[PDB]
């Protein structure tokens, strides 16, 4: 299914797609403008949007560090299941609650 | 575009 990861969408359309159809908490997956081969996660936090790089190697999945994966899936599972470990430099946490959907 | 967030880590 993976029904998270929208194949055909800038980094523009999602923000304002997350604004509209999801609610904060709502995320999504989507394969990177600025670096192809890549991907990003984009995830809408107190009535705004945050973006994330995800480095593809080809080997494995990443976000510039932290905990390395197999898969995509792997990865947004991941940090689905421990909430903590996605913080920014600011302290506060990136939370992926509910997944956006095509 | 947006700018991507400075993500850190343990």
């Amino acid at each position: 299914s993976r029904r998270w990861f929208h194949p055909n969408i800038t980094g523009v359309e999602a923000e304002n797609l997350l604004l509209t159809r999801g609610v904060d908490g709502s995320f999504l997956a989507r394969p990177s403008k600025s670096n192809p081969g890549d991907f990003t996660l984009s995830v809408r936090r107190n009535g705004a949007v945050t973006h994330i790089k995800i480095q593809n190697t080809g080997d494995y999945y990443d976000l510039y560090g932290g905990e390395k994966f197999a898969t995509l899936a792997e990865l947004v599972q991941y940090y689905m299941e421990h909430h903590g470990q996605l913080k920014e430099k600011n302290g506060d946490v990136i939370e992926l609650k509910y997944p956006l959907n095509c | 575009q947006t700018e991507y967030a400075t993500i850190v880590f343990p």
